[PDB]
């Protein structure tokens, strides 16, 4: 589960730049 | 959901861009 | 405000490591 | 905003736990 | 450059395209 | 302050999101 | 899995630390 | 919090620098 | 192995947040 | 040690708080 | 390039200064 | 201590070295 884990950390990254001032939701659940 | 979706191939930006807000 | 931009992305990983399999909710505005 | 609230002065791992899911 | 455009200011994702290749 | 060094490691990152497979070019001048 | 992508990210992030004033060209390919 | 920031750049430069033989990072003055 | 290399990155990145003011060491070999 | 244990499952704050100093 | 030669065996900063301006 | 010496003015590679175990 440490791959997931490592690629969560640079999602929420790129999303935090992407979505900018709406900000996001970052749910890891299916 | 979007670790499904965007830690088994990469998302664009704007695919990304789906899970704003 | 690059400084809270900085700031923020920051955040989003602390609040990745804290909140764990709950995510979270990043909303800026507040 | 946890920006006023975090980026002003240090939040502790507890009250950055305030939000979470 | 990009560090006097974008260290003071917040660059959009247009703006920091213009440091791509 | 490291500011500018800050604000560079941060600004690498983006870029390498931003700019894809054509990469990018960092200066800090 | 998108190794190859978060690989490249840790790469930019050890040049811009080990790269100097005139900074560096990141093209993957 | 700039030293905060500071220092979460501070121990990724350092992992890097350091490679196996690793690092002590303390805030410690 | 930069899969281990990878993982270390991060694995500082949340020693420096979870351990504060204590400080740790890090001795990646053990 | 850290390596170990921690890139091999997933370790929560509390397991990498055991290796602070 | 640097992708090839760095991700599967670990580039000393030595090796990757040698893709510096 | 490490913040005093490389926070206020960037640290060189050597300097950064002295932390290494
Ligand atoms: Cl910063
Ligand atoms: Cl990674
Ligand atoms: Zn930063
Ligand atoms: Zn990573």
């Amino acid at each position: 589960f440490v791959n997931q884990h490592l690629c969560g950390s640079h999602l929420v990254e790129a999303l935090y730049l992407v979505c900018g001032e709406r900000g996001f939701f970052y749910t890891p659940k299916t | 959901g979007i670790v499904e979706q965007c830690c088994t191939s990469i998302c664009s930006l704007y695919q990304l861009e789906n899970y704003c807000n």
